[PDB]
RNA sequence: GUUCUGGUAAGCAGGACUGGCGAAGAGGAAUGAACCUGGCACUGUGCUAAGGAACCCAAUGUCUGGACAGAGACCGAAAGAGGUAGGUGAAUAAAAUU
């Protein structure tokens, strides 16, 4: 089991990207640095916020024994670099989606004959 | 058999929804308007993008007219339901039925 | 929508909360099958449940008991009557809706294979605090004369057999196909069929 | 939410500025009208100037900085009206602002003593260091010695029905 | 509200303990015992040769349950290294009570209590066995489980008293004399 | 106001509503608990009521605490009923399965040769029949259908019962040409043993001496004498009112 | 509704002041002459009140404290102990305790 202590990595309710806890206030509230992205044009923003614990899920730990705000922004942009909003099939144009569909569909016709 | 074909044609091109009530208070009903829920639409902001779109109720067992047309007029509540108007008033016997959402806008006069 | 069916595994849900969600679907035209009715959970000590049920048996029609209330003594039928009174059953629309519902203790053989749904908001471990007691409907109903407990234990053992067999049968095909598809003999024909579709 | 304001005002009669004194009052309230109301209340009870002989010259909001949301310890002196009489007391809280501290007291007394927010009066708000702390409650959190795990489960999806074989919580 | 509560019990040299879920099982020289703590809200684990209970942010009446949990675990450990005993003693002013041990020490019969002609039969709970003491008036019970041992002894004491007579004149009975661990 | 004096109720409510029985022949509806520890045995039979007489028996029953020295023996006069019990013949078997709705029948299997007396129950009016009743069933012996049937009964059953009829032609005073048919349960052993025991005995006659012996305790099920429509004084025992 | 006189009181008898029902429909308090919102010719589109928002039944969720009694959401006195959450004032202290 993980613990809620400075340097815990968390996700928020119905969200894909990671955020990090910075201070603990009481037995139910914390201060977090939060990452999010505008799907309108890849515009990111990272900012600090006070939150109740019933909206967050812990997943791991990092050191951050002493760091500045600009440093932790760096930690965060590295951490969630790989992640994405949506599966690309819904983002691409129609012909490209059909081309991707054919691959899967033909592969089944092979497998059902080969098995 | 034309009915079996007309269904498959509609199934491939429309979103799906169900009729569940007339517009009503605790005491009175307003049968000129009907309430619909659409399959994967679950917030009021999501639902706003359908206001203006055409809807059709298809009923093959009918002897008079095989389909009724209508239009989505407004959003209703906070969980993504909508309000619609049809060329004829919907009977209480037709509640629970499947409705088709047609992916193009029409004017209030066309119905 | 009329023409849609749904199968629900009742284990670990709080009775009065699931019943509200189910009743709404019946009014929208869905056919519902509930399985494992003997495992639904009520909150509080069993002691309180026993007193609420004793007060119910005391109720009867003064002049003719064959008109008066019928006190049902099976977990399936009890949960059925909880759902019944969350519908408009004195009118035709409620009587139509009720006939779309079936409830079973255990899992019958015709429903072993079918894939099954669940309701996260109504599960005990979400909707209640850990520090307080609860009981199962199967535990209350043995005290008021249910007579088919053992029949349900025998059913429950057939389910366990089917689960282990199906999972074992699946894991072999998963291994087989995933080991197969890495081969050249497979990856060759991809090209051979595509030559005729490109 | 609660805000902090400072109100200034003078006496007038049939003619202007009848006294050369100006009076001031710091208050925690939700808006300016609830602030002005408090100013009238205190003037009439500690002096005897009724509204028709008063004029407010200024109202200002007071705001802190705290760009990094740093956490601080505060002590608060308060009283409230019950059915019996008026009850005085002192309690300690943690937060990112004086207003954050004050909103937590108001919530506490409503929870513990069944009092509406308008029957509670703040006398003093003071920011404190670790050696100053009197009562037991906040000291462990102040000395930076706390970790705990999660007791509440969290939903994965907004859908009402999900397949048995999916992951349900967190 | 308590911020943190922890309790610890040390596992002796010969003993072995496992925890499956909230069932805790113990093995050692005298045999095996197990008990299920699923009815208590607590977190149990094994760590550095100790058994550890923990809770965070709990109420006053939740921490009482944690402590009670920890004392029961110790009794299981102790009982596995040596069993417990209970000693019973017959007392009479006129009619001598007599005892029979049957079924290898799983059944006790009592005869002639206050001159009554009907017999009484008592069954041993769980692992427990019944044995003869230093003089004819004494019985000894021995077993692994402090619960099973003490419950048995109690049932005998509670039944073998006068009824509808003045107990400060009629003082006859079977009484619990001594209790402890075996050497 | 409360009634002036106390008195008990008239008649028992355990038997209300007191309606007329549907037919004159009873089914045994409840059977004693099975025990796998004993041999296969039958649990019931059919009988006809003849009439009554009386007997004298010797007795020596007295209180265990009675201090009398002598082994006193005493005559007692007692009334008795006589029942006639000709041998029943076995003609088929039924298997049942346990469900959430109780016992349900799986299949029934009949003997190859059946008697005129038993076929006569299947038709309504005795003297007007083409008698084409069971004439096609014997083929099922040749086809192996019987051997498939026994397999299914043996594979999936919880309770096994035999079918037996009575030989009415032996009791001429009944004026009856149709046999009576009863379903009787087998207790003891396992399902396989029960089925083999039954198979050995189709078409044969079982005497009453198989089922009961002297000094045994038994339960008797029957329909009482009929008395027509009657008033409250006789039906429930209420008192007659004032003479004027 | 606010007040008064006679009476142990009363859905009792009798006065004063400002609006009602009588002669007043509609939506809301599950139901109710008089209570809450608010005064009516006949149609159509929008918005709010009072009161609601798991299900019956159109619209529901979130945060922080309390509370375990077949309790409460609907509900009786003088007198009281027990459990638990907080305030204030006295001590003692080789963790604290009264
Ligand atoms: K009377
Ligand atoms: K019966
Ligand atoms: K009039
Ligand atoms: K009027
Ligand atoms: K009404
Ligand atoms: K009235
Ligand atoms: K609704
Ligand atoms: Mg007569
Ligand atoms: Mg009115």
């Amino acid at each position: 089991m993980y613990f809620i202590k400075p340097g815990c990595l968390i996700k928020k309710k119905f969200s894909i990207y990671t955020s990090i806890v910075i201070s603990v206030i009481d037995n139910n509230s914390v201060v977090i640095q939060s990452y999010d992205k505008s799907d309108n044009g890849d515009v990111i923003s990272i900012d600090r916020e006070v939150i109740n614990v019933s909206k967050i899920v812990p997943i791991g730990n990092i050191d951050i024994k002493n760091k500045s705000k600009k440093e932790i922004d760096g930690i965060l942009v590295e951490e969630n670099r790989n992640l994405k909003n949506k599966d690309d099939v819904l983002l691409m144009n129609d012909f490209e989606r059909f081309k991707e569909q054919l691959k899967k569909e033909v592969e089944d016709m092979v497998i059902e004959e080969m098995a | 058999m034309e009915v079996i074909k007309k269904i498959e044609l509609k199934e491939r091109v429309c979103a799906k929804g169900t009729l569940y009530s007339h517009k009503r208070s605790k005491k009175n009903i307003y049968p000129r308007y009907s309430l619909i829920t659409i399959e994967n639409v679950k917030t009021r902001e999501a639902a706003m993008k359908y206001v203006g779109n055409a809807v059709e109720l298809f009923k093959p067992e009918s002897t008079k007219e095989e389909s009724i047309h209508g239009i989505i007029k407004a959003v209703h509540g906070r969980s993504g339901a909508v309000r619609a108007k049809f060329s004829r008033n919907i009977s209480p016997v037709e509640m629970g039925s499947k409705v088709y959402i047609k992916l193009y806008k029409m004017n209030e006069d066309e119905i | 929508m009329i023409g849609k069916r749904i199968v629900i595994d009742a284990i670990g849900h709080v009775a009065g909360k699931l019943a509200g969600h189910i009743a709404k679907e019946l009014m929208c035209g869905i056919e519902v099958v509930i399985v494992h009715a003997e495992n639904v959970m009520f909150t509080g000590p069993i002691k309180r449940g026993v007193g609420k049920f004793n007060s119910h048996l005391n109720k009867s029609c003064s002049y003719n008991p064959l008109r008066g209330p019928f006190h049902l003594r099976s977990p399936s039928m009890h949960l059925m009557k909880v759902i019944k009174r969350k519908l408009p059953h004195r009118k035709s629309k409620g009587q139509i809706a009720l006939k779309r519902l079936q409830v079973f203790d255990g899992c019958p053989t015709e429903y072993l294979s079918v894939e099954k749904m669940v309701c996260p908001r109504d599960k005990l471990e979400y909707t209640t605090s850990p520090i307080r007691k609860s009981y199962k409907l199967g535990d209350l109903m043995i005290k008021f004369g249910w007579k088919y407990e053992s029949v349900v234990e025998k059913m429950n053992q057939n389910e366990e057999q089917f689960k282990i067999e199906e999972t074992e049968k699946q894991k072999v095909k998963e291994q087989k196909i995933e080991e197969l598809k890495k081969s050249n003999k497979f990856q060759q024909r991809v090209e051979e069929i595509m030559v005729q579709m490109a | 939410a609660i805000n902090e304001y400072k109100v200034y005002g003078i006496k007038i009669d049939d003619n202007g500025v009848v006294g050369d004194e100006v009076y001031a009052h710091i208050v925690f309230a939700t808006n300016e009208l609830l602030a002005k109301s408090s100013f009238n209340k205190i003037l009439k009870k500690q002096k005897k100037i009724k509204p028709k002989n008063t004029k407010v010259i200024k109202v200002e909001e007071i705001k802190e900085d705290n760009k990094d949301l740093d956490v601080k310890n505060y002590g608060i002196d308060y009283y409230y009206k019950s059915k019996r009489c008026d009850h005085k007391g002192y309690k300690e809280f943690r937060g990112v602002s004086r207003c954050h501290a004050v909103d937590k007291l108001l919530c506490d007394i409503g929870g513990r003593h069944s009092v509406k927010r308008n029957l509670i009066f703040i006398m003093k708000v003071k920011e404190l260091t670790v050696d100053e702390i009197k009562k037991d409650k906040i000291k462990i959190f102040a000395m930076e010695d706390v970790e705990y795990p999660a007791y509440r489960n969290v939903l994965r999806s907004n859908k009402l029905f999900v397949s048995e074989n999916e992951k349900l919580f967190n | 509200v308590y911020v943190y509560v922890e309790e610890k019990v040390q596992i002796p040299e010969g003993c072995k303990v496992e925890v499956v879920n909230k069932k805790v099982t113990v093995t050692g020289p005298k045999g095996t015992v197990s008990k299920d703590f699923s009815h208590i809200f607590v977190f149990i684990d094994i760590h550095e040769e100790n058994v550890r209970c923990r809770l965070w942010n709990c109420r006053k009446q939740e921490r009482s349950k944690l402590i009670t949990c920890s004392k029961l675990i110790k009794n299981m450990i102790d009982g596995s290294m040596s069993g417990y005993f209970y000693e019973l003693k017959a007392a009479y002013k006129h009619f001598p009570i007599t005892f029979e041990i049957k079924e290898n020490g799983k059944l006790l019969i009592v005869k002639n209590f206050l001159g009554q002609k009907w017999a009484r039969e008592f069954k041993m709970i769980g692992d427990t066995i019944i044995k003869q003491g230093v003089t004819k008036d004494h019985l000894i019970l021995e077993g692994i489980s402090k619960e099973d041992v003490s419950q048995t002894a109690g049932l005998i004491q509670n039944n073998c008293l006068p009824k509808n007579l003045d107990r400060r004149i009629f003082q006859d009975g079977v009484y619990i004399a001594t209790k402890g661990l075996i050497e | 106001s409360c009634r002036n004096y106390s008195a008990p109720r008239h008649g028992s409510l355990a038997y209300c509503p007191k309606k007329r029985a549907k037919t004159t022949k009873p089914a045994i509806k409840s059977f004693p608990k099975d025990d796998a520890s004993k041999p296969v045995h039958l649990t019931g039979y059919l009988a006809y009521k003849v009439g009554m007489t009386h007997v004298v028996r010797l007795s020596t029953r007295r209180s265990k605490t009675e201090r009398v020295l002598k082994e006193t023996q005493k005559e007692v006069l007692d009334a008795v009923t006589i029942l006639e019990v000709p041998a029943m013949r076995i003609f088929g078997m039924v298997g049942y399965k346990s469900t959430v709705n109780g016992l349900k029948a799986i299949k029934t299997v009949y003997a190859e040769h059946l008697d005129e007396q038993v076929l006569a129950r299947l038709r309504k009016r005795n003297s007007r029949s083409s008698k084409l009743m069971f004439k096609l069933y014997p083929q099922k012996y040749e086809n192996g259908d019987i051997k498939r049937d026994y397999e299914l009964l043996k594979r999936e059953s919880d309770v096994v019962r035999v079918l037996a009829h009575t030989q009415v032609s032996k009791i001429p005073s009944l004026n009856l040409k149709k046999a009576h048919i009863l379903e009787i349960q087998l207790n003891g052993g396992t399902i396989e043993e029960k089925i083999e025991w039954a198979i050995e005995r189709l078409e044969k006659e079982i005497p009453v001496s198989e089922v009961f012996s002297q000094q045994d305790l038994i339960d008797v099920i029957g329909v009482t004498k009929g008395k027509g429509k009657e008033g409250t004084t006789k039906r429930f025992g209420t008192t007659i009112l004032q003479h004027k």
